[PDB]
């Protein structure tokens, strides 16, 4: 919400920097879709941790195929080598939690999801700000850091653990680009 | 600072090098602490190392492994012929004494008075200055024994006999 | 309603740097070096001094001191960082012992210089950089509000460092701050090619501007 | 405005009444014409789709470098975008999702997102009653377009 | 209140020095650099244990100097066995941490997160646990200048000493 | 409260039976039922993903009967395949929880413990995770029965439905 | 209050030498014993569950006298098997727990941990569990005294009583 | 006055440039960079006659490199075959010289001594050395220029041009 | 003009211990002291350079102990290879020096000597030499003492020290 | 006061020809004669005493002539034993002493320097060693004089003669 | 003044004679051969350190007698060794001194020269070294005494007296 504060950090404040808010309404709609991105991207981050540390699961994603779950790279490309009736699955329980359960409509972003001592938000309001900032703190650097992910496996070629197995991590000298 | 337990007759209140030249009661009575601190052991270092110099010894089998006390040399090669599970018993009740039994909980009358209303063998019977004389002679008996346990100490190692 | 920087791209004057696409209100003009460069509007989310804690945290409104700071202390690196990027290469290296190792301080590639040059010399390096920075600090803390950006009390006026005398003029001093900080911005760009092209090369820069400046062997 | 019940001469027969017995947002008329006109734009680009792919315009190079596919390999019929790799028909429907909902919002029933008719870059915009005229014919050839892949598809 | 925190009750309000009613100004700070010399030595105790224990992570911290995480030796030597590009960017971080996220000129310790999250309402339970970082942090000062000064004195690190059973110093070849 | 409990969002207060009209003080204890059959069912549910997981206790569990842990079967067959002095211990131990101890005559449902020990402090909170017992409770009490119908209908246990690929009944 | 904190329902208050009417002065001394024999005893018998399941520390007790951790006997005589440094640490070290830390001449019993952490704000919560407190130290403390019984008397461990059908 | 101090018999007030009136504020500097090249090039000369007699200090310069005195080129190559930890030497003391002692931002080179210790008291007297010392730091600044040049264009140190018979110019040269 | 004659730069007037404030009394001694503890140490640090470079004197020191000058040690142990008999001849001239012809009672350092036998009349230049003499001895005080105490911690002379390269502190 | 700078004690002010009292308008360049004839002559027999002792400056005078510094003679050909290319050196060099360095146009004397680069700042101990200057430099213009006439008359050096011990007329 | 010169701390107005007052106008006779006395003894003193460390001038002093400079004894018998006419050349040169160029007859001891050519100007740094010349000229008045009677009672110069270690009494 805009009164409190909540996306304004210490580092930069009310960073709206190329002045996209003109409107109290328009806030709402894009604070909305921020969160909302931020809880997908944290996901995605720690996806990308796991997958390229190879910790997989034993056994066979898909034994009709003979589709081990080693079998799936570590990428940007492991998404789509699950087989597509695999992935109907997926989209079918996350579109059921994105219109039933966690409705993507609400913009409050709020479901009701209360882990009761962890956050007792009526004795201790400054623990309220500090978790409602580190969700969009927190979802903006995963925000970026999927972007850094995404990127660094298109113009190298390598996965992420691939290019840090071979220590590129330049964009010069390589044969790659025009640097 | 002048007229207290360590002025005596000799030399009253010597104090050569700059301790104590101010009105600091704090520190001179933790100074003065540590001086009958470093006395009362050294009283007893003095007849420790006298006792165990003329080859007195407890009567036998310091440990259950067939260790006697005559085995055991004297001076500073005493602690490496102690057993070292007797050896941590000596540093663990010590320290029980010098943490818990060995301090002024209740408040005593003076600086190093550790009868908690527990142990007392008198101090009532006494004439008011006979109280600070034998206080003070407990300081410097106990001043004393420390000039007297380094002389046994740098003399063992020089190997110089007294 | 509206954005506190909505509000700075609403008047959003004229500038000289961009002098297409209408700099934000929040550069007034009164700074030293003010030329209307400021695309992304980072002058309409001032910032404070983040390090003095959380008290600091919070940047006041049209104060733009400490993005200056910031401005004039990767600057003045960058200037000195432009001769040791070059210097080695040009005036020679430095010799070695057993203990050092030889060919220790002889790597004319700058950035594997770092790892080849014992760590003892970076520390102390590293440990001569933090002095100056607990000076700035102590500076910052003492004058606090009055703190003018880049000042470590070194020269021309109050009770500042001054060995070499330095008494300018009070309007050739003004020149001065601004030849250091058009060198702090060129500088900031110079080091960054000399960054990036000892990687895409991997020598020195004396070793690939001599090698182009020269003719080649089948040519010659 | 190119949401009036004016443009396709008319008339047909139904009029939906079961739209409105318990599912009430699909029963409004104005998402009805801007959904008959978004099959019908999808159906034109469809057809044509048909007609450049059958006539093995196949393309210069190869589509997938890493599996191996060049342009020539994938089918001309009805199984083509479903032969092309999974990660590349993703980047197609993801694209497709930037224009559905940020750059020609399907939300925006108009259907009118400010292109004019046949210039890019500037948009040619009609005035008058030639402007009504190529409305209806949007949805008329859209209309033709709609029963010819279904003509098309089951042989 | 600050100055009430960090006197417990064998010693009570421990100053030998007297700096307390002779400088009260530099006790705000002195708090502060005791409270942070606590919990870097608290870290860094806990950290000797780990290392010691040979708990090591797997692979090469430097591939390129062909340095794996066991070749890091467990003693005084551990942290300067890394290269010098890795320890630079250790200390690039700290200062990021000690700097922005929790910056030590911030002179009460209070950086947001409380215990585990958690502020204690209660103020004598606050006050206890505030002791109780005080008095871990003090204890761990004195645990890890007790690892250090005894390694580089017996010249093994915490694991070949134990292993040795070089526990004695009565009994041992080393001074008295 | 209590009668506001079992009404999440989309069917709201349903009961196509008039139950809650026709006996509206015969509810507390029809709840306490709701609730107790929830908690048994949702404890199963867990118990037949363990059992056909092969999580096994790695020993004997008669070994005057000589079988193992890994004998009895993972499916419907598991309380049968238990010696009866083995269910007479399990019976009288749960007596003493069902009658001593934590009872099924306490139709509030609260005994001690709370949620992980604690006691929800926001009612609205509360409330919510009063809804979430009864929902997960309700669902485990069809998901345990089409465990068991299709176990014996099939033959096979939930591990065997699964490893050999007999899922759609088509 | 401590004098409601130690009754339950199937007993009540269970005085058969009604020494809460006679001297009423020394129960504020016998709860802190029964709340202390009750925390030692719960503490003595999840430890000789975890004895008797051999889950030993896989290294060695005392390298000097050759003690491995498995050499330690699973029942009544493993306290003896420990040496004399052995023994002598823990009467060290908890002289500083009983006299210094959670002085055991503290008839409350709170030494200011809480229960796992955190003070239990509820009343009628708090009271509940210095319930458990008490009654899983009573069954605690006849549950640690009907195992020395019951391996004294039979000559074996918990271990092999159990590896013998040596139960009923 | 400083601004008198230059000036001597056969040219009197000497500046083509004209700076005197168009810069009469740089001129107290510009005395002190005069006097201070004058001085360094004095130096520097009678270096250059000594280096050249052959008068060298019988020893050892560098025994780790094994570098005597006489390996030493006598001419414009002589620190350069100075090693680089003796030019380290060499810059850390006259940073002491320049920046403490004998400070170079002394525009008026008057730093402790007078001329070998006296003050010379007489003002004409002490303008006439002060010119003297001007006139040969003058006279030095072209006498050493023109021997670096005359070496680099002949190859030769001043002991070898003077050998081979060398003085007169294979290049072109300018001398009184 | 005493006052102000160890005053120099950086460190201005230096008393960590504060003795200017503690004994303004005491100075007039304390100065006499530091001055003739640094002409001691000026000609003990010149000594040292004189016999680490062999500079000897050419004959016998005694030859009733056919005792050469170049048999004496150059280090710290120079003092000791002088025979008794010599070194009571040092000491009985000394007495004439400190207490007859140059008496260390004169608390001034002033005696008819000047500097080369020249007194300064100019007060500026002639506090400029007294500032040089107590800033030459305060540095040789610690050259002095710096030279003995890295003597016997090598246990060579500053001359085998220098011979074997052992400058750099390696062993310390 | 030039004028009394000459006259020492054992004669007082000595003027045969009486050209004192006879031109004063000429005294000023004849004192100025008298100093700067002492001046050469006193160099002069301090140099027929270390060309005598045979303190020569060890090398080759001129190696493309051939002649050390042994070579040269140390009586009156010794000037004439030098090249042409040398003489013409000490008389252009002297040429900038004599007309610009130290003017001899200059009838006072004094150009720059002093005694030892000092003025004597007292005018009676200064008066005393202005009359020293003319009176070493009028005993050395007899010297220089008899050195020579006896170097022609006997034909050889002040080395060969005190070889020969020619020490009576 | 020239009465309080030769006073110093360690003796003050020594007078045992009390010849100040029963001599007051010879005083500056006296105060005159003092300093002549003491002049010579110095020189004296100095010349037995240069003849007895064998500092030669490395020549003949008399080819005509062969007699070179070290063939001259050091101690006493070293006058006795130069020939009468090197005696008579001595007490000719030393005639021209004593009584013309610094005449002895010139009781103020002051000539020309000053303390190495320079007037001291402070009068209490003049008479502390005119107390010097006074009292170093003392103590080799007798240090030079003490070596001609270490000599003739000896029959032993100096050299070999140290040789031989006779320094014993
Ligand atoms: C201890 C060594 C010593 C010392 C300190 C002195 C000191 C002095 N000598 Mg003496 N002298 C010495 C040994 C010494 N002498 C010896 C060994 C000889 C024999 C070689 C002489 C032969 C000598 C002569 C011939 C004369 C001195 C004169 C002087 C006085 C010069 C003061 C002055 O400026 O006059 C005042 C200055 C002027 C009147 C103008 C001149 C400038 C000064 C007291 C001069 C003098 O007159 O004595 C009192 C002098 O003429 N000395
Ligand atoms: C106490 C008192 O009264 O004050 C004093 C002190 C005071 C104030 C300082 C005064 C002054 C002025 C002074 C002393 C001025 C002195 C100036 C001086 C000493 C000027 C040297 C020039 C030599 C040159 C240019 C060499 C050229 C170059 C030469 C010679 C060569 O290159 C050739 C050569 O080298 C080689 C190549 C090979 C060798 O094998 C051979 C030689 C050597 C031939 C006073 C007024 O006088 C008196």
């Amino acid at each position: 919400e805009l009164e409190d504060g909540i996306g304004a950090v210490a580092p930069l404040g009310y960073f709206d920097p190329l002045g996209y808010i003109k409107d109290e309404e328009t806030f709402i709609r894009y604070r909305a879709v921020e969160r909302k991105h931020g809880r997908v991207a944290m996901m995605a981050m720690l996806g990308t941790f796991v997958h390229n540390n190879g910790w997989t699961f034993d056994g066979y994603l898909s034994p009709s195929q003979g589709l081990k779950f080693s079998d799936i790279d570590s990428g940007i490309g492991g998404l789509f080598q699950v087989p597509p009736a695999g992935l109907a699955q997926i989209i079918l329980l996350c579109g059921f939690v994105e219109l039933a359960w966690w409705p993507a409509s609400n913009l409050s972003g709020d479901y009701g999801v209360r882990l009761g001592t962890l956050n007792d938000w009526e004795e201790q309001p400054a623990k309220y700000y500090r978790q409602k900032n580190a969700e969009l703190n927190n979802g903006r650097a995963a925000m970026m850091g999927i972007l850094g992910t995404f990127t660094h496996e298109v113009i190298t070629g390598q996965n992420f653990a691939e290019q840090a197995a071979a220590g590129h991590f330049s964009p010069f000298g390589d044969g790659q680009g025009f640097f | 600072f002048e007229n207290e337990l360590g002025a005596q007759p000799p030399l009253g209140f010597f104090d050569p090098l700059g301790l104590v030249e101010d009105g600091n009661q704090a520190k001179f009575d933790r100074l003065r602490y540590v001086e009958l601190k470093h006395g009362r052991i050294s009283m007893l270092a003095v007849v420790g190392y006298l006792i165990e110099k003329a080859g007195i010894r407890l009567p036998g089998n310091i440990s259950y492994d067939g260790t006697s006390f005559a085995d055991i040399p004297d001076g500073f090669a005493a602690l490496s012929k102690i057993p070292d599970a007797g050896l941590f018993q000596l540093f663990a009740f010590i320290g029980f004494l010098e943490v818990f039994v060995m301090k002024d909980i209740t408040g005593g009358e003076f600086v190093g008075d550790f009868r908690n209303g527990f142990i007392d063998f008198g101090w009532d019977s006494f004439d008011e200055e006979t109280k600070l004389k034998k206080r003070a002679i407990e300081l410097n008996q106990g001043r004393a024994a420390m000039m007297g346990i380094l002389a046994l100490m740098v003399h063992e190692k020089l190997g110089v006999s007294l | 309603g509206a954005s506190p920087s909505a509000d700075a791209w609403a008047n959003s004057i004229e500038s000289k740097a961009l002098p297409f696409a209408r700099a934000p209100a929040t550069l007034d003009g009164t700074m030293l070096g003010d030329f209307g460069f400021d695309p992304l509007g980072f002058s309409t989310v001032p910032v404070g001094p983040w390090f003095t804690g959380i008290e600091g945290r919070n940047g006041q409104i049209g104060n733009l001191n400490w993005y200056r700071e910031a401005e004039l202390i990767h600057g003045r690196i960058a200037q000195v960082a432009v001769v040791g990027f070059i210097a080695p290469g040009l005036f020679g290296t430095l010799p070695g012992n057993e203990w050092t190792g030889v060919d220790a301080y002889s790597n004319l590639n700058p950035l594997e210089a770092f790892s080849q040059v014992p760590g003892l010399a970076i520390l102390q390096i590293f440990l001569f950089m933090s002095y100056l920075e607990v000076r700035r600090i102590n500076i910052i803390k003492e004058e606090g509000e009055n703190y003018m950006p880049g000042d470590l009390r070194i020269g021309q006026g109050e009770g500042r460092w001054n060995p070499f005398g330095l008494d300018y003029s009070p309007e050739a001093y003004e020149e001065k701050r601004l030849q250091e900080l058009k060198h702090c911005r060129l500088a900031m760009i110079g080091v960054f090619g000399l960054w990036a092209q000892a990687q895409a090369s991997g020598v020195g820069v004396t070793e690939q501007i001599g090698a182009a400046l020269t003719t080649p062997d089948y040519y010659a | 405005e190119p949401l009036g019940l004016y443009d396709p001469l008319g008339w047909l027969d139904p009029e939906k009444d079961p739209a409105s017995k318990f599912a009430t947002f699909h029963a409004n008329f104005e998402r009805r014409r801007a959904v008959e006109r978004k099959h019908g734009r999808i159906a034109m680009v469809a057809v044509v789709g048909m007609l450049f792919h059958n006539a093995d315009i196949e393309f210069p190079g190869y589509l997938s470098k890493e599996l191996g596919i060049r342009f020539s390999d994938v089918p001309n019929g009805m199984n083509g975008l479903f032969s092309i790799p999974l990660a590349g028909l993703t980047q197609i429907v993801f694209a497709i999702g930037v224009m559905e909902l940020a750059i020609w919002p399907a939300s925006n029933y108009s259907g009118d997102y400010g292109t004019g008719y046949g210039r890019p870059f500037v948009p040619n915009v009609l005035e008058g009653d030639e402007l009504k005229y190529k409305l209806d014919m949007e949805i008329n050839q859209g209309r033709a377009a709609m029963m010819g892949i279904m003509g098309a598809l089951v042989g | 209140s600050e100055i009430e925190l960090g006197a417990t009750e064998p010693l009570g309000v421990f100053d030998p020095l007297g700096w307390l009613e002779t400088e009260p100004e530099a006790f705000e700070r002195r708090r502060a650099v005791e409270r942070k010399h606590g919990r870097v030595a608290m870290a860094a105790v806990v950290g000797t244990i780990v290392h010691n224990n040979h708990i090591v992570f797997d692979g090469y911290i430097s591939p390129s100097n062909n340095l794996k995480f066991s070749d890091i030796p467990t003693g005084i030597d551990g942290i300067f066995s890394v290269p010098t590009a890795g320890l630079a960017q250790i200390i690039a971080f700290l200062g990021f941490v000690e700097l922005a996220w929790l910056p030590a000129s911030q002179y009460d310790g209070d950086y947001g997160v409380g215990y585990f999250g958690n502020d204690i309402l209660d103020p004598e339970e606050k006050a206890r646990k505030l002791n109780a970082e005080l008095n871990n942090g003090r204890a761990a000062m004195m645990g890890i200048m007790g690892n250090m000064v005894a390694e580089k004195i017996t010249g093994q690190t915490m694991y070949e000493q134990y292993a040795a059973g070089h526990f004695n110093p009565f009994n041992d070849g080393e001074g008295f | 409260s209590e009668i506001e409990l079992g009404v999440t969002e989309p069917l709201g207060v349903y009961d196509p039976l008039g139950w809650l009209e026709s006996e509206p003080e015969a509810f507390e204890r029809r709840r306490a039922v709701e609730r107790k059959h929830g908690r048994v069912a949702m404890a199963a549910v867990v118990g037949t993903i363990v059992h056909n997981n092969h999580i096994v206790f790695d020993g004997y569990l008669s070994p005057s009967n000589n079988l193992k842990f890994s004998d009895i079967p993972t499916g419907v067959d598991g309380i049968r395949a238990i010696p009866t002095a083995g269910l007479a211990q399990i019976l009288a131990f749960f007596a003493l929880v069902e009658l001593a101890w934590m009872p099924a005559s306490k139709y509030d449902g609260d005994y001690g413990v709370g949620y992980f020990g604690t006691d929800i402090k926001d009612p609205e909170e509360k409330a919510r995770k009063l809804n979430v017992e009864l929902n997960n409770g309700r669902a485990a009490m069809m998901g345990i029965m089409g465990n068991m119908v299709a176990e014996v209908l099939t033959g096979q246990t939930m591990y065997e439905q699964y490893a050999s690929g007999h899922i759609s009944p088509f």
